[PDB]
């Protein structure tokens, strides 16, 4: 007799085998890719016209609300509505339906594309006691450049093509994180302070170079509401401008690099 | 066909061949040139697959298998059947994921993000070619290399430990499988410590970096932070096969013999032999 | 090239901040201090600690349990110093050798190795409420507590459920680097080849899939450092462009994507089910399949090749063969 | 640290599995020339005269051979076995009738012992045979023999450390592992599975579930007869210079057929010959032997694959003397 045998050619690890699979199918189909849908859905189309009743595989492929009661008062409820109300100044290069859109004017100011920023909230993101959490130097005076490192403040901003662009008047810091994220800057020549994302920074001691722009389109770097605090979609609408500027800053970027 | 947020961000360019001829979608799929070419390699690599299969005994999955050829044809041309179609399959993975990966920078720049991540697939695919270009160029026969079936590969991992008496005591062995454990562990970590800070449950309020980094000084005495830890993670699991290409490669070119005697260059200094 | 991903450039220094815990934020010991080249590629704050007293408990049971294991270590080299440096890799603490079924084994023969295990088991017990009671005190899920749990739980499994379910305790893993590396092949060896056991291979493909989901997922959110992915949490309550990117990035390329926070789902079951299919594997190994290739063979699953020498009849089977 | 490219490679399984062996040029270059010592057959001499029986005194085992043919196995014997020595190790110069040197009583039943496996073990030795050359490797003393426990240096030719030496009790870990392939495997396959029949080396079964009554508790084998398989295996393919796959697929380490090669088989064989080898004709000799010769437990040296093979898969790559000197087997 066996150990794990049963009737007629069964066995034990044979039914484990059966079963794990359907655990697995489980988890993924009918938790996993359902949570992957909290986002983004429902889906889009040449206008879905059914205005009445809703289409039977939207409703399946969703999961049932979750809140997050966030730190600082509020909830926020996924999946829900949140349609693109921006009128993208974009244009239809076919009549297919995947084909891609062109920019129709600047692509840069309009926000489309590689220069697109999400729709985050008019709030500044706040560290774990209610302070306002990206904070320039001149605010956080308790934080510090580590002995070691260029001090950027002073040092000329050098854009692509090779031209003195403004000067690094400020760091501003992640309170929460300890955390650089952006260097303010001048810009010579039009009286006014702009942001830019260390991401787009090369830091030498001598000079910030910036290859994402041209010095000229400086100037239409998003402003801020204020001075000295920024909001989550202005982080948005900042960082995105130069993300742009990879793909739309020359017209040679955007055809084949060969 | 389309995700609420998407539709501002599908715009033209950002290819590196082709221009506008091949930057459309299909469905969900960017296609581009390398799309195309992606495409191309695999209906000719999972057709050869296909024909071979045929020629074969058995059409279970299981106990499929595409073998290279012996090893007196060395470098050269083998019959199909022999070894022949498994030359030709090969050639077909390379193409299909060299083409992956450079369609995968093409989505990178029309998104204008990284490139880190056609980057990171390099890897596993240079790990591919250590197996089954290098190392058998190395020794001089394709019929070095890995066998084409659900199993039979496993057979094939087998002996070649096998070969070297003890697989375990390889050193590139040894940090390949630390780097594959550690990975593991951290990805559990990261993702544990991420759903802990959004989902407290019992409608406690989300919680904050602060939070996050407070937790781990608290039971480990570090944080590595934020950014850093997906750093890390990418350096950790590319290590898994970065170091472990040269255990791979020395088996064979640089050692014959098995892979404890190999720790002899300690065990037998003379000053505490 | 965003250089942010590969090194920080200018590191911040500032006041340390210390989130308060529902309990012990008396336990917290030592002081911060920075690291400027650790800073370079993390954060540069090392310390300070809690120490609680699971914590402690955790210390105490380890540090017996290490003790128990160099101390035996140092008398299979007869406490010579020299010869213990040089051999320590090939030095171990082994489980009986004899067949005593469940009976406790006698101290030269396993006794101190089952007595090594208890102080190890309890170490791991504690040091799990730690990661546990460290998470409810600072107001957090306890995802990271289970899936450690299952760690644990597989350790368990090749350390004493296993032993204790077919009733040995000789099949132990012994402790020591190789000698905990010869245990593998041995008992591979005794149930027929563990690439044929499925649990196996799911443990694999999971381990293997954290590698892609890793370096996937750190990949991504690096290429969008500069839209701040990296702030994890903020992208989870309101989606940035960062995440909008990320996802787009994956569901132009294979099809379908995640959200922020469901990767981070998948990447926590990925690593889960690594522990939880081994333990699968184990618990069945022994109790219930003697010899796993033949197990696959016995359902049709084993592929079978040609013979290239010529097959070779078992000479002990031929008539008149010595025993 | 490495060995430099190229290696040789061989084949021993269907393409795609990875079987074969990978050996390193230099190294068989180096074991070859060594092997390559062995002495030519001498001439052949025309059997002239009586049978040895009837002019000599005491001659028991080669009695049926004339004087020529027997003088001619006396000056192989000498130098296959005491070059360096010569006649004198086994005779008293002025008669060559007593056995007073223990090297003569010993040289006795070592020519029944070779006979033997001439003989009886041709399932293993073929048609190549073995000499007292095959072991001996012109000295007394063979370099590779084995005692009760461990011994280093494998090869007695060479002066042992302090740590080496077998009373240095420091030294066991290492003494056990350079026997093993340097593995940390705790286990002496010598004493185990070569000195004696009295262990089974097969341990993996041969039903897929496990069979209800030899399957829980004290009915199981320890894992340990697993180790200590394992440490034979390693130990017996670093004592032909070989790996698993020269024998096995490792796809099914416990199946034939297929999964197995002749040389396995013959492997086998080996395992039962050195048994016998050493039970009933070397084992006995520590009545005959002087106590410089035996172990810490009045054991004399025992053979085991090594003292054959020294790190060949044939021993001497194959070279035979078998037609050349008939008097040492087969015996019809
Ligand atoms: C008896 C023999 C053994 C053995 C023999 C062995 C060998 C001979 C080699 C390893 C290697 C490795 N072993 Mg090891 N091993 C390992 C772990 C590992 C890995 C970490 C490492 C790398 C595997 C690899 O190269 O993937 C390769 C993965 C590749 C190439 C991925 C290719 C992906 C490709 C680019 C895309 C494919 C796409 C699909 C076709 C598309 C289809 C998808 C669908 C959805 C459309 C562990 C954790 C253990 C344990 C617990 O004991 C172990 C024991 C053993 N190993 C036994 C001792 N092992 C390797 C190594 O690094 O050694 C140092 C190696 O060469
Ligand atoms: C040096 C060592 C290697 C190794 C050692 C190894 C071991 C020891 C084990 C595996 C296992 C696996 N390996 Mg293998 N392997 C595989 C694929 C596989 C799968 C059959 C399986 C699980 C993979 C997984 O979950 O990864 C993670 C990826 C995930 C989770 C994404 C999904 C991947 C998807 C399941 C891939 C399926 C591929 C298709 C079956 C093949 C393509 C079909 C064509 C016609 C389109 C590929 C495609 C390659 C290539 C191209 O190099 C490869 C190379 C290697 N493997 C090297 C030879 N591998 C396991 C198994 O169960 O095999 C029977 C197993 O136990
Ligand atoms: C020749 C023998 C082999 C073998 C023998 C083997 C066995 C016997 C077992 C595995 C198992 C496994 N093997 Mg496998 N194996 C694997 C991969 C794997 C793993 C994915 C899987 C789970 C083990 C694990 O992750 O532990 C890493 C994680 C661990 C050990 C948990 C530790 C957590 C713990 C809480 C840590 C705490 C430590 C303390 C801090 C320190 C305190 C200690 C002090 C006090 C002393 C690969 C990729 C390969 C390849 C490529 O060949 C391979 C080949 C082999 N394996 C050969 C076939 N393997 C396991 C399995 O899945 O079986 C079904 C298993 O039981
Ligand atoms: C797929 C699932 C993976 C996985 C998952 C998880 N794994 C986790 C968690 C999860 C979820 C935890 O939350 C927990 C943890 O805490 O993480 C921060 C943890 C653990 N996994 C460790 C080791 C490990 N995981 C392994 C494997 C897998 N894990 C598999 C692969 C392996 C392998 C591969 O062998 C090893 C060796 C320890 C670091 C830790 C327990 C310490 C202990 O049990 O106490 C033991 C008590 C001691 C005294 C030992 C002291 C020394 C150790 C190194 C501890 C030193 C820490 C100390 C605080 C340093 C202070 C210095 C400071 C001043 C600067
Ligand atoms: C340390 C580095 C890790 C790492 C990293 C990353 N991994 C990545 C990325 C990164 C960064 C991606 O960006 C990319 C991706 O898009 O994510 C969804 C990807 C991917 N990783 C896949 C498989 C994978 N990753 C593995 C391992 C690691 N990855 C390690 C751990 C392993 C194993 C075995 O471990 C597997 C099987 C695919 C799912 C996907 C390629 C799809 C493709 O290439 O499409 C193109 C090809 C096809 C659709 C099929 C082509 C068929 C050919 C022509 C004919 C078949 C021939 C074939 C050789 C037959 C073999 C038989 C087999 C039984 C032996
Ligand atoms: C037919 C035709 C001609 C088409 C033309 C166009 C064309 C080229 C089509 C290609 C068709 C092909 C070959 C399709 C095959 C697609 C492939 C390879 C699918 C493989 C999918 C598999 C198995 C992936 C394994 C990894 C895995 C478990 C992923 C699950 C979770 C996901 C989706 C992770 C990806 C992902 C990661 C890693 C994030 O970090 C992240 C961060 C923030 C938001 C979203 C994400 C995100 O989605
Ligand atoms: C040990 C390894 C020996 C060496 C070297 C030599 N001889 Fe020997 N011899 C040996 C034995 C065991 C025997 C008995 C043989 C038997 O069949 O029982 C002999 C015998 C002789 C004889 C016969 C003499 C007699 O017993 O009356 C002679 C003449 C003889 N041996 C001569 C001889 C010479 C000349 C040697 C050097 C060339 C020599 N022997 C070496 C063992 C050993
Ligand atoms: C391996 C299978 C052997 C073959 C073939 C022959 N001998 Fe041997 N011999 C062998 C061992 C393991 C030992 C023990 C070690 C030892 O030195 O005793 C011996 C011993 C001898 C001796 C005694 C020498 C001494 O102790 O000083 C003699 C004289 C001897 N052997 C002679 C001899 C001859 C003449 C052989 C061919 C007929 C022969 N041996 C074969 C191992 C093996
Ligand atoms: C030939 C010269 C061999 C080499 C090299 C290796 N093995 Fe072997 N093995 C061989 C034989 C003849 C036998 C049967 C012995 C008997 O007396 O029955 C074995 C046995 C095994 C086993 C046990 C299989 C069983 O039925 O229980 C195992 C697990 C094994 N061998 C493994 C193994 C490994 C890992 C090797 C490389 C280190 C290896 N063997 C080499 C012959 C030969
Ligand atoms: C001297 C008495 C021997 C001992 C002890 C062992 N072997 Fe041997 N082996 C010996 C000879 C004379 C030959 C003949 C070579 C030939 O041409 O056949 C062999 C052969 C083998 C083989 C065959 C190798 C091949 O390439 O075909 C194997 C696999 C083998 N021997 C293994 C082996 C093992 C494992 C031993 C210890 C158990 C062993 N041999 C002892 C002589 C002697
Ligand atoms: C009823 C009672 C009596 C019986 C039950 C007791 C019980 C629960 C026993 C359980 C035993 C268990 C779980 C045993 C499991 C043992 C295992 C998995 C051992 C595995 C590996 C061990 C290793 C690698 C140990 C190596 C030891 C050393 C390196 C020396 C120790 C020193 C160190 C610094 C440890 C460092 C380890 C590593 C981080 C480098
Ligand atoms: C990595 C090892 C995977 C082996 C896969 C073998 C699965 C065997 C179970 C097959 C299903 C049962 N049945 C009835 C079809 O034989
Ligand atoms: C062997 C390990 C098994 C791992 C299983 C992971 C497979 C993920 C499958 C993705 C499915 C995608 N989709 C859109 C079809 O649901
Ligand atoms: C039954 C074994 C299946 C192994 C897992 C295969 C992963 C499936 C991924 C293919 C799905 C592709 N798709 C439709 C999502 O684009
Ligand atoms: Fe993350």
């Amino acid at each position: 007799m066996y150990h794990g045998a049963l009737a007629q050619h069964l066995d034990i690890a044979q039914l484990v085998w059966y079963a794990q699979w359907l655990v697995i199918w489980t988890v993924v189909l009918l938790y996993l890719r359902r949570e992957d849908r909290r986002e983004g859905y429902p889906l889009v189309e040449p206008l879905g016209l059914v205005k009445l009743a809703p289409e039977d595989g939207q409703v399946y492929e969703l999961p049932y609300p979750k809140t997050f009661v966030l730190p600082h008062g509020g909830t926020v409820t996924v999946p829900r509505r949140r349609p693109e109300t921006r009128e993208l100044k974009l244009a239809q290069t076919d009549g297919f339906e995947g084909a891609p859109l062109q920019p129709t004017g600047n692509p840069l100011v309009d926000a489309v594309g590689p220069a697109s920023y999400a729709e985050r909230a008019e709030v500044v993101d706040a560290t774990v006691d209610g302070k306002a959490k990206i904070v320039p130097l001149r605010v956080a005076t308790d934080f510090s450049i580590a002995e070691g490192d260029v001090d950027p403040r002073g040092l000329p901003v050098v854009a692509a093509d090779g031209v003195e662009a403004g000067t690094v008047t400020d760091l501003w810091v992640d309170r929460s994180e300890h955390y650089f994220r952006y260097l303010e800057l001048s810009v010579a020549g039009s009286a006014r302070t702009a942001l830019i994302p260390l991401g787009f920074c090369d830091v030498k001691k001598d000079k910030i170079v910036v290859t994402s722009i041209l010095s000229e389109q400086f100037a239409n770097v998003p402003r801020l509401q204020s001075r000295d605090q920024i909001t989550l979609r202005e982080e948005d609408k900042v960082s995105a401008y130069y993300a742009g500027g990879l793909l739309y800053a020359t017209p040679e970027r955007a055809e084949s690099l060969l | 066909a389309l995700l609420s947020f998407e539709r501002k961000y599908r715009v033209r360019g950002g290819t590196l061949i082709g221009g506008d001829l091949f930057d459309f979608w299909v469905g969900p799929y960017f296609v581009g040139f390398f799309g195309v070419s992606a495409i191309f390699f695999i209906f000719l690599g999972v057709s050869l697959i296909g024909y071979a299969a045929s020629q074969g005994p058995t059409w279970d999955p299981f106990a499929i298998s595409i073998n290279p050829p012996d090893l007196k044809y060395g470098l050269g041309a083998a019959p199909l059947l022999e070894g022949g179609f498994w030359q030709a399959i090969t050639v077909c993975a390379l193409g299909a994921f060299i083409s992956w990966m450079l369609r995968e920078v093409e989505i990178s720049r029309k998104l204008g993000i990284g490139w880190h991540v056609p980057l990171a697939f390099c890897v596993p695919i240079f790990m591919f070619c250590v197996l089954q270009v290098f190392r058998p160029l190395l020794l001089g026969s394709w019929g070095h290399a890995f066998p084409y079936g659900i199993l039979s590969h496993l057979d094939w991992v087998n002996n070649f430990g096998y070969q070297y008496l003890n697989w375990h005591y390889n050193p590139g062995h040894m940090s390949s499988v630390s780097f594959l454990f550690v990975n593991a562990m951290a990805l559990g970590l990261h993702g544990g410590l991420i759903l802990s800070v959004a989902n407290p449950g019992d409608g406690d309020k989300v919680k904050t970096a602060e939070h996050e980094n407070q937790y781990f000084r608290d039971v480990v005495g570090y944080s590595i932070g934020a950014l850093s830890i997906h750093r890390l993670g990418l350096f950790l699991a590319s290590n898994i096969f970065l170091t472990g290409a040269f255990g791979t490669i020395a088996s064979g070119p640089f050692w014959t013999r098995g892979w404890p005697e190999w720790w002899g260059w300690w065990l037998d200094i003379p000053f505490w032999s | 090239a965003d250089y942010q991903t590969i090194y920080t450039q200018i590191q911040a220094r500032g006041p340390h901040i210390t989130v308060s815990g529902e309990w012990g934020d008396n336990d917290r010991v030592g002081k911060p201090f920075y690291s400027y080249w650790l800073g370079k590629i993390g954060d540069a704050q090392i310390g300070p600690i809690y120490l609680g007293a699971s914590g402690i408990a955790a210390f105490a049971f380890g540090s017996t349990a290490i003790l128990i294991i160099l101390f035996n270590m140092a008398a299979e080299v007869h406490f010579d110093p020299l010869q213990f440096f040089r051999q320590f890799f090939w030095l171990g603490l082994y489980p009986p050798k004899a067949q005593y079924g469940m009976g406790i084994p006698p101290l030269h023969d396993g006794g101190w190795w089952l007595m090594a295990g208890l102080f190890m088991t309890l170490s791991l017990g504690s040091w799990w409420i730690r990661v546990y009671s460290r998470a409810r005190a600072l107001g957090l899920g306890t995802h990271i507590a289970w899936n450690f749990a299952a760690a644990i739980f597989f350790v368990l499994c090749i350390g004493c459920i296993h032993p204790t379910l077919v009733g040995s305790w000789s099949e132990g893993v012994p402790f020591g680097i190789w000698p905990h590396i010869d245990w593998l092949t041995a008992f591979s060896i005794r149930y027929g080849n563990f690439y044929y056991c499925p649990w196996h291979g799911f443990s694999i493909g999971f381990a293997y899939g954290c590698g892609l989901l890793f370096a996937a997922h750190g990949a991504t959110i690096l290429a969008v450092a500069r839209f701040g992915g990296d702030r994890e949490i903020e992208q989870i309550t309101d989606r940035g462009t960062a995440v909008e990117r990320a996802a787009l990035f994956w569901r132009w390329t294979i099809g379908f994507n995640a959200t922020i926070e469901s990767v981070h789902r998948w990447g926590w079951f990925f690593s889960l089910m690594v522990m939880v299919s081994a333990s699968v594997g184990i618990l069945l190994t022994g109790t219930f399949v003697d010899n796993w290739y033949l197990w696959c063979v016995k359902h049709g699953a084993a592929p079978d090749y040609p013979a290239y020498l010529p097959a070779t009849p078992d000479p002990a089977s031929l008539p008149g063969a010595p025993k | 640290c490495f060995e430099p490219p190229p290696a040789t490679t061989t084949q021993t399984g269907f393409r795609g599995l990875s079987m074969g062996e990978v050996l390193h040029p230099a190294t068989v270059k180096a074991k070859k020339e060594r092997d390559a010592q062995y002495p030519p057959a001498l001439a052949a001499v025309k059997a002239e005269g009586p049978p040895v029986s009837q002019v000599y005194k005491n001659v028991k085992v080669l009695g049926n051979l004339t004087e020529a043919e027997f003088l001619r196995t006396m000056t192989a014997i000498t130098e296959w076995v005491s070059p360096q020595e010569g006649c004198t190790y086994c005779h008293d110069e002025n008669n060559l009738a007593s056995e007073a040197k223990y090297p003569y009583v010993v040289a006795r039943r070592m020519l029944e012992m070779t006979r033997a496996i001439n003989t009886n073990w041709t399932q293993h030795v073929a048609q190549t045979g073995v000499t007292c050359y095959t072991c001996h490797r012109g000295t007394p003393l063979p370099p590779y023999v084995r005692y009760l426990e461990p011994t280093l240096p494998l090869n007695n030719r060479e002066t042992p450390t302090h740590v080496e030496r077998v009373e240095t009790r420091s030294g066991y870990v290492v003494r056990l592992a350079k026997y093993t392939a340097y593995s940390a495997l705790n286990y002496d396959p010598f004493t185990m599975f070569l000195a004696n029949d009295k262990r089974q080396v097969r341990v993996v079964p041969q039903t897929a579930l496990p069979l209800v009554g030899v399957s829980r508790g004290k009915e199981r084998r320890p894992l340990s007869d697993a180790y200590a398989t394992f440490a034979l295996m390693m130990s017996i393919s670093d004592s032909l210079g070989t790996n698993c796959t020269f024998c096995h697929n490792a796809q099914t380490f416990e199946s034939w057929g297929k999964k197995s090669t002749p040389q396995r088989a013959i492997a086998w064989w080996g395992i039962r010959m050195v048994r016998d080898l050493n039970m009933n004709y070397l084992a006995p000799l520590n009545a005959s032997l002087p106590a410089s010769r035996l172990g810490r437990q009045g054991e004399a040296p025992q053979a085991d694959c090594r003292t054959c093979h020294q790190g060949v898969t044939k021993p001497l790559f194959g070279a035979s003397r078998l037609k050349d000197y008939p008097e040492l087997g087969p015996i019809k």
